[PDB]
């Protein structure tokens, strides 16, 4: 066994683009409508819940999640991987800088730390 | 080893360091010297435990050397001694310390200042007028408050560093043979073979 | 500490007092030193509580997953478990353990574990520093095959003379009687045994 | 292995005035984390207008001051009723404590009183007999709490007249028995609030050359 | 601590600081380090407190003493060799001392024994004890003849205190300063370091060191 | 032997009416052998100030390790670090020494540039925050400081005021410990001026 | 340190004095010994103050994420096993000594947790110096079935017991009751019986009392424009 | 230089109006083994006087001799043994702190620790504790002990400064007294369940009860308690 | 070494094993450990055999001595000996004494005597470190005024016990009968009372 | 304190003793006379703890000057060192034993020859033609076997003394700040007051 991929799997193209990341953009495109909209004394996000079946309960499936008590996410693309880098990222804003600072994180650098576990699967074997 | 003196005039370092190695019942030899030139400009005298001395005297010799070849430029006695603190501040809560107390004398080119730092094995970095390590300020630092003007020129220097030792010959148990002198200037460093 | 369990008749019962001192106060005088691993396997903790308690929650863990797996474990399974727990620790522990159980093929059974993770099968067993002052009055007068009634009394006088002589051990007299039947918990005050 | 010592708290202050003199000391006894009580005299009226206190083990302390009465007693009896002064009564105390060189009464002593021009005089014992007249002394556990703020207080340390930056002291001038007494609270009540063997009760013993006074005020009991 | 005492032409100058610790607390700043035994002689105080006052008011007592059955002043021989041989006897019990005997007798002249309590007796010309001892030295050693005068060698003395209470923790508060003639010891002044210190500084233009 | 009082020295912080001071003595040693009259406890990240007793090489590590910390803070986060952050921070650095620990005692003080606030917080050598109203010891004084500033110190005073409290608490403390003195500084700290005195003190 | 912890008819209190001490010194005479391991899982610490802060924050925060992970309120057992495994490592090298109460979805909880991994049920519970003097309270008047307002005074009298009697304890008693169906409710210094009388004496100083050797700016800004 | 081999625990004790009370339980400890159980550890002196002693049985042994020689002594060449020249409290503790003080000066203590409750000739309520070290303090409650850290608090409740006293009754001070009893039997892991109780009052006498228990005692809800945190049945 | 002393309704019995041990090594198998200090004034001994033995041999020294110049001493006046022998030299003595006599006035008593050298006056009385063993039997199987045969029953049922689990404790089992009839020596070897 | 010597040559004893007293820290004395004279022709050397040394010494003295006066004679050199080896035999089994190791040089007026005896605190006496006590002895030994000649005047014994010392202070860790040396022969006891 051990994990024999220790090269990446992006790459550039002789035209310099990154297939891949650029291919990961085609699956967000298909991805269901997600919106958000910036107010004076607030933001609003919003998606459409686009049950797969009228048996499955649509309300056990959560699209929009609370990151910290100060912010909230929604996505559109593949669930499972958004499912799975929320529960990154709400570990993230507690062991690089709850756990240090004593609070939450501003949104800015919570979206950072997001953002640089997604460049690392962009790079990383 | 045991006596190490510094003192900072008006234009120069003055580093004074014994030249006795007793181990244990016989004093091994009287004319070591316990110094490293660090740079052009800069001087490292040192005391402590047998071996750990030099090991470390020569391993920040060759550290400040290999910076000096890779940027072609000599690095300040500030820049210099804060690197050699960090090593002793890194060292101290090691498997094994580096046993080590030193006086780093050096002739900043860009200020065109002399400067003496007080470095002990812990970490603890002062710049001083006048340093000594171990028992040596005991006998030397009321000599030294006394007769010290910033203004002092190299020779005043050492005959205020001839007045510690007659001191330090006088009243201390131990025969440490003594001292080896040096100046770090403008210049640079030379040694003052007769003393 | 004073804790025993007995096997008889109709299967295993297993006593133990409820006192746990931290030199000479009683840092907690209602406490259950009978403890669960499985359904119908329970053990008898003395030793440091600490470490007694986090032998038996992992055992409690690996009867589970076994369950998981295999099905029902047997009694001397689960003091396999303890006793390669105590044994290959047993510089980092001071944990004696008496694991009783009931299957339906065995019946009642007792397995003491002491200090040296060696382990030890038993008609009945006896532990904790209480213990020591009973080993006379034990012996002369278990007996093999006896009724619910009467190991609930025996060991009921037992554990109260144990509790009389041992300033370790007090408060009520905790029992889990393991049969076919099920799981009973019985407790007895000190009103009721002291005057025994 | 037995060991004959033991701690039981406890905060005294001596206070020399120009024509008085005060002893204070906190009411509280204890061992560890426990009070054994919360009103526990500690400075005694020892007769020929001196007061004394011996602060640290109760025992020792008890011990000392028993026998320095049993002094007076007898230095009246050999020497025709003449009155003890009270560097005579230090003095005597020296030899009392330096008798048990090497098995030390395990105390801090004080006394206070009047000198033989009627100005007014403290004492101040280590537990094997070195002694000196003092104008100011705090003993026991909160000294170290106490003695800083009797030095700025009382003589006027690094205070300078305004205007003169440095240049010239505040002067020295002479406190009333009104005021020391109003140090004296301020500094048991400062004492009390953070450090856990200080409080219950503060009793004073003030010397003039009418005789001795007492003064009770309550101290917090946390 | 730091007390000194050094023979010259006129007489004796004994120079103590005034400071007492318990660790790193600062007990008494105002501590008397010179025993003033009789009108004659004098003791210095370093080690043990106790030990020291007890022991060398007991030896103007025996001082006392003798001069009452022999008629005639004890020699600082005597004296010095009185505490000593009482220490002596002592030994190993944990007795602390560190002192200097000063006197100024017809036969003698000005002389100075250091006595400790593991029995030393030495006759000197200089003699530095305490914590602070290695800085006095200095400033005596380098500054030091036979032939100064009674003004320059109550400053010597004042000033080699000085060194000590700045440098080392536990030496300070104020400078007690003893002449010893031949017809008795005289006082000159309680001397206060942290008004004497900037005093010094000023007037003599050393301490460049600290800043003013 | 003992790690925290082989160098000596103290610290002191205050409150004050929109104003804070934090204040030090300048001593180093070497047990009873006075090494530095210049050893500075007090140091400033923006508008946070820490001082620190204790080990005289943690002291000098420790402000390294912050002026690093608040260094790659400020790049990060756009703006200056508070001082109920670096609390927090400090206490976080501390405690990841917990079975090797820095042998100090930390202070900091500082006024919050949001709020307004005064703020002050002190800390034992493995990161437990006091976090007081009215003032904050440290060092080998400590006992002398708690009795000094518990009878002088009252609320609200005006920087001017607060100046000559903290001063007289600290200078007070510091002769009566062997270990401290050699020079202080104090430190007046308003919402947007901060004034720095040395002071003239006793040089044994 | 005196804390404790009372069972009652629909719930659990918590109590704690206000008193932190370096050895015989006061160090804090108003600190908060009542930490929050999450909204309705309040707990008390004795012993080490970082230790008992440490691991309440770390145990927190890990609840917190697990809170969120199951879409479920936490639980005072999943607190009470997280905190003895993590103690238990360390062989009470973490001084922790926590009285941890709550309510979560399955009820009302109160447990006791020593630094080296082992753990206590109960209806009522003390821990720290003062435990002794407040277990002899609770000893007296604790009864099956009390009432909110019953165990509140219950609580604070234990921990004023501690206050009076135990010399490391004092201050100010703090309360967190925590409620089924209800938010928990921290009482900050619900009882005030220590506050210092006024002093004889002013000791404002005049203005210019302190010598001063040098004065200057501090630049806290940082490098300016133009 | 010894060490303490045969124990007894707490004694308790307060002052009310017209007098004092004292308890102590009837157990001899060998460590962790009860192995006595019949030790009466509060012994009268007279009519006045009950001085209650812990620590060192052996030691307590000692003490009750000397007590007991105390009054054939002072009994005589005294006409007046029975009336004015009869021993007070004050007497008799004083003699025992000097012994106790005495004894640990040489290296060699009464490894005890000793109440003395009792009324004085003018109707005063005595009641002043002394131990190993020669340690001496009076107080309105006192306690040995284990009864230090959990009687004295409850004792208190009743009698918290000087004041309380007179407003204090020998019923309501005896209630606190036999709850302290109990409360101690809960916690202490080397008391036992009987005890005496002495109560010396300046109208009514000296009153000395033997073989009390404690009783009234809660235990009900332990069925309810079960495992050490996750267990459920 | 086990040892005890029973009062009965015509006077006091008094038992003991046999085994002196050095670390594992048996030294003496048939120990006599009931000793003689009196006509009807006997002892157990436990503890150091050389304190045991020189503090019998001068109470014997100071009963002979008594009794030429008083008469026959009381078993207290025994007990009293042994406890200022025992208590005034604690520093530097390890024995554990049960003192047994029979006077005519104040018939069969038992008295015990522990490392501090307090006195206890009891009904019976055990000792030894075999005795920890049989605490709980004692005590339940004890009664007061039992007949001579009951308590040889007791003695040799209790000490069995005790050489069963303790292994300082074995061989024969001695016991000394004090009666107004007079002195009556017993012996029972391991075949009879192990089968028991 | 420190080193001691002492040669035996033809017609004299020569000892000599080291001037500096230590106390710890700092050389308290370099000036210090490490011996007494017992009698006439007779003269002891000593070191070893302090306060002792000089007790004991006097006391020996004090004892030799009781015989001389009450006999109207004085002891051979043999005599003095046999009372002075009892005292340190009584006193190696004492409550607090003399640290003291001492030489004795005597001239014998009955046999016209000079005697050295090496005793040390045990008691341990020995006759030699030359000895040293502590440390004294490694660094000299090996130039004495060499050079030593029985027939040496007083002169040849100086010079050879002068080698030792000079080995000493080459080799010896500690500064014994140099010797004071006396001669003892048929004529009594004299000082170099030059060496
Ligand atoms: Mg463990
Ligand atoms: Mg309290
Ligand atoms: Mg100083
Ligand atoms: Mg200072
Ligand atoms: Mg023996
Ligand atoms: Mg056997």
């Amino acid at each position: 066994m051990t994990d024999r991929y220790s090269f990446s799997l992006t790459t550039f193209s002789p035209s310099g683009k990154l297939g891949q990341i650029d291919y990961a953009l085609t699956a967000v495109k298909q991805g269901v409508t997600s919106l958000g909209i910036k107010a004076t004394n607030g933001v609003v996000i919003a998606t459409e819940k686009k049950s797969s079946s009228p048996l499955a309960m649509s309300e056990t499936l959560s699209k929009v999640s609370l990151l910290t008590p100060d912010i909230g996410a929604v996505y559109s693309g593949m669930g499972p991987d958004y499912r799975v880098l929320v529960d990154k990222s709400r570990k993230v804003a507690h062991t690089s800088y709850k756990r240090i600072y004593g609070e939450y994180p501003p949104t800015k650098l919570l979206v950072s730390e997001v953002a640089k576990i997604m460049q690392e699967a962009t790079q990383s074997g | 080893m045991d006596i190490i003196l510094g003192i900072r005039v008006q234009d120069s370092v003055i580093l004074a360091s014994s030249k006795a190695v007793t181990r244990g019942i016989s004093v091994l030899k009287d004319s070591d010297d316990k110094t490293r030139q660090l740079s052009p400009h800069t001087l490292m005298s040192f005391a402590g435990e047998a071996g750990d001395t030099v090991q470390f005297a020569e391993y920040i010799q060759a550290n400040i050397q290999l910076y000096s070849i890779r940027e072609d430029y000599e690095l300040s006695p500030q820049a210099v001694s804060s690197f050699v603190r960090q090593e002793l501040a890194k060292s101290i809560r090691s498997r094994r310390p580096y046993q080590v107390n030193v006086l780093i004398g050096g002739y900043d080119k860009k200020k065109n200042k002399p400067e003496l730092y007080q470095i002990d094995y812990l970490g603890t970095k002062v710049e001083l007028p006048y340093g000594a390590h171990g028992y040596s300020g005991f006998y030397t630092f009321s000599l030294l408050d006394h007769h010290y003007r910033p203004d002092m020129t190299t020779e005043e220097g050492l005959d205020l560093l001839k007045l510690c030792v007659q001191e330090l010959e006088k009243r201390m148990p131990m025969d440490f043979k003594g001292v080896i002198v040096k100046i770090v200037d403008k210049d640079g460093i030379r040694q003052v073979d007769d003393f | 500490t004073s804790i025993m369990a007995v096997t008889f008749k109709d299967g295993v019962i297993l006593g133990a007092d409820s006192r746990t001192t931290t030199g000479a106060y009683i840092a907690n005088r209602v406490t259950d030193k009978l403890t669960r691993v499985h359904d119908k396997i329970w053990c008898c903790r003395s030793g440091s509580a600490a470490d007694t308690q986090a032998i038996a929650d992992i055992v409690q863990y690996h009867l589970e997953l076994y369950t998981s797996q295999y099905g029902t474990p047997s009694t001397e399974t689960a003091a396999s478990v303890f006793k390669e727990l105590c044994y290959e620790n047993k510089d980092n522990l001071t944990a004696g353990i008496i694991v009783a159980g009931y299957d339906d093929k065995n019946k009642g059974e007792v397995y003491t574990i002491p200090l040296g993770g060696s382990v030890h099968k038993l008609p009945y067993a006896i532990a904790g520093s209480g213990s020591t002052f009973i080993y006379g009055y034990c012996d002369k007068n278990f007996r093999e095959n006896m009724s619910k009634e009467e190991t609930v009394d025996f060991i009921k006088h037992s554990l109260s003379q144990a509790i009389k002589w041992d300033g370790s051990s007090g408060g009520v007299i905790r029992m889990v009687v393991l049969t076919a039947a099920g799981v009973e918990r019985l407790i007895f005050y000190p009103d009721e045994y002291e005057q025994l | 292995q037995f060991n004959p010592y033991g701690d039981n708290g406890g905060t005294i202050l001596g206070i020399a005035g120009e024509d008085f003199a005060v002893l204070a000391g906190d009411t509280r006894n204890i061992t560890d984390y426990s009070i054994n009580s919360r009103y526990e005299p500690k400075v005694f009226d020892c007769g020929d207008n001196i007061v004394m206190s011996a602060n640290g083990f109760a025992a020792d302390g008890d011990a000392l001051v028993k026998r320095f009465k049993n002094s007076v007693k007898w230095y009246h009896f050999d020497h025709n009723d003449k009155k003890l002064s009270i560097n005579s009564a230090a003095r005597n105390i020296q030899h009392l404590l330096y008798g048990k060189r090497f098995f030390p009464y395990y105390v801090h002593t004080i006394i206070a009183g009047l000198d033989e021009d009627g100005k007014g005089a403290v004492y101040s014992f280590d537990p094997v007999g070195s002694y000196e007249r003092e104008q100011c002394r705090a003993g026991g556990a909160a000294a170290s709490l106490i003695m800083p703020f009797l030095d700025n207080q009382v003589n006027f340390k690094n205070q300078y007249e305004p205007g003169t930056n440095g240049k010239v002291k505040k002067p020295l001038k002479y406190l009333s028995v009104e005021e020391v007494i109003k140090l004296v609270r301020d500094s048991f009540t400062s004492a009390t609030e953070r450090h856990i063997q200080v409080g219950d009760g503060l009793e004073i013993l003030i010397v003039t050359k009418d005789g001795v006074r007492k003064e009770f005020y309550e101290l917090k009991r946390d | 601590t730091t007390t000194l005492a050094f023979r010259f032409q006129g007489g004796i100058i004994v120079a103590v600081d005034s400071r007492a610790t318990a660790g790193n607390w600062v007990a008494s700043q105002t501590v008397k380090k010179v025993i003033e035994i009789n009108p004659f002689l004098l003791g210095t105080m370093a080690g043990g407190a106790a030990d020291c006052q007890f022991w060398e008011t007991w030896l103007g007592s025996q001082c006392r003493l003798h001069e009452l059955r022999e008629k005639e002043r004890i020699s600082v021989a005597a004296a010095s060799k009185i505490l000593s041989n009482l220490v002596y006897q002592y030994k190993g019990a944990g007795l602390s001392m560190g002192t200097m005997i000063c006197g100024y007798t017809r036969k003698e002249g000005p002389t100075i024994y250091y006595v400790d309590s593991d029995g030393t007796r030495l006759k000197g010309d200089i003699f530095c004890v305490g914590s602070g001892q290695t800085f006095a030295y200095g400033v005596l050693d380098s500054n030091y003849k036979w032939d100064l005068s009674v003004e320059d060698a109550l400053y010597l003395g004042k000033r080699s205190i000085l060194a000590a209470a700045h440098r080392d923790a536990y030496s300070g508060g104020s400078v007690n300063l003893y002449h010893v003639t031949e017809d008795g010891w005289i006082y000159h002044g309680n001397h206060d370091v942290g008004e004497l210190f900037w005093k010094v500084k000023e007037e003599e233009g050393s301490f460049n060191n600290v800043i003013g | 032997s003992d790690p925290s009082s082989i160098n000596g020295g103290i610290v002191v912080a205050m409150t004050g009416k929109d104003c804070v001071a934090i204040a030090c003595d300048l001593r180093l040693g070497s047990q009873s052998l006075g090494v530095s009259n210049k050893f500075e406890k007090i140091f400033h990240y923006g508008h946070v100030f820490l001082g620190i007793t204790g080990l005289a090489t943690d002291v000098t590590t420790l402000n390294e390790m912050f002026r690093y910390k608040t260094n790659l803070y400020k790049l990060k986060e756009e703006r200056a670090i508070e001082p109920e952050t670096f609390t927090q921070l400090v206490s976080s650095s501390l405690y990841e020494r917990r079975f090797g620990p820095y042998f100090v005692g930390p202070v900091v003080a500082g006024i919050n540039s949001k709020s307004g606030k005064p703020f002050i917080a002190g800390f034992d050598l493995i990161g437990c925050i006091d976090e007081a109203k009215d003032f904050i010891v440290s060092g080998t004084a400590s006992d002398q400081l708690f009795g000094m500033c518990e009878s002088l110190y009252e609320p609200n005073l005006e920087p001017e005021d607060l100046f000559e409290t903290i001063s007289q608490a600290l200078l007070n403390a510091a002769d009566r410990d062997a270990l401290s003195g050699w020079g202080a500084v104090v430190y007046i700290i308003k919402k947007d001026e901060v004034v720095k005195r040395y002071l003239k003190m006793r040089q044994d | 340190t005196t804390i404790v912890g009372v069972k009652f008819n629909n719930g659990v209190v918590i109590a704690a004095d206000t008193r932190s001490t370096q050895g015989p010194i006061v160090a804090d005479k108003n600190c908060a010994k009542l930490h929050r391991i999450s909204p309705k899982i309040w707990c008390a610490g004795a012993g080490t103050a970082a230790d008992t802060e440490a691991v309440t924050q770390l145990i927190g925060s890990n609840i917190e994420l697990h809170s969120l992970y199951t879409s479920r309120e936490p639980r005072v057992v999943s607190a009470l096993q997280m905190l003895k495994q993590h103690l238990f490592k360390y062989q009470g090298h973490i001084g922790a000594y926590l009285i941890v109460a709550g309510v979560d979805p399955t009820g009302s909880h109160l447990f006791s947790i020593h630094a080296e991994g082992s753990t206590d049920v109960g209806y009522y519970l003390s821990l720290g110096s003062g435990s002794l003097a407040a277990m002899a309270v609770l000893e007296s008047h604790w009864k099956q079935d009390l009432t909110k307002e019953e165990a509140i005074k219950l609580a604070s009298d234990a921990i004023q017991a501690g206050i009076w009697n135990d010399l490391g304890s004092g201050s100010n008693v703090d309360v967190c009751v925590m409620e089924i169906g209800k938010d928990a409710e921290y009482l900050r210094n619900y009882l005030t019986p220590n506050v210092r009388e006024e002093k004889q004496k002013s000791y404002k100083f005049p203005r210019g009392t302190t010598a001063v050797l040098k004065e200057s700016i501090v630049n806290i800004c940082d490098i300016q424009e133009e | 230089t010894q060490q303490p081999i045969v124990t007894g625990t707490s004694v308790i004790s307060m002052k009310y109006d017209n007098g004092v009370i004292i308890a102590a339980d009837n157990l001899g400890s060998y460590g962790s083994l009860l192995r006595f159980n019949g030790v009466e550890r509060l012994i009268p002196v007279g009519d006045n006087t009950v001085v209650g002693i812990s620590g060192d049985i052996s030691d307590m042994q000692h003490i009750e001799r000397l007590l007991k020689d105390l009054v054939t002594e002072n009994a005589y060449d005294n006409p007046l043994a029975d009336a004015e020249e009869a021993l007070e409290p004050s007497y008799i503790f004083e003699y025992l702190a000097t012994v106790m003080y005495q004894r640990r000066s040489k290296m060699n203590p009464l490894w005890n620790a000793i109440i003395v409750a009792g009324v004085q000739s003018n109707g005063d309520q005595f009641l002043r504790y002394v131990n190993l070290l020669g340690v001496t303090y009076s107080s309105p409650t006192l306690a040995t002990g284990f009864g230090a850290h959990m009687a004295n608090p409850l004792l208190r409740k009743v009698v918290d400064r000087e004041s309380d006293i007179p407003k204090t009754t020998v019923q309501v001070a005896e209630e606190a007294i036999v709850n302290a009893m109990r409360v101690l039997y809960y916690r202490d892991a080397r008391s036992s369940r009987n005890f005496s109780l002495a109560i010396i009052d300046k109208n009514t006498g000296l009153t000395f009860k033997k073989n009390l228990q404690v009783e009234n005692m809660k235990w009900d809800f332990a069925k309810d308690i079960k495992g050490y945190g996750t267990q459920k049945i």
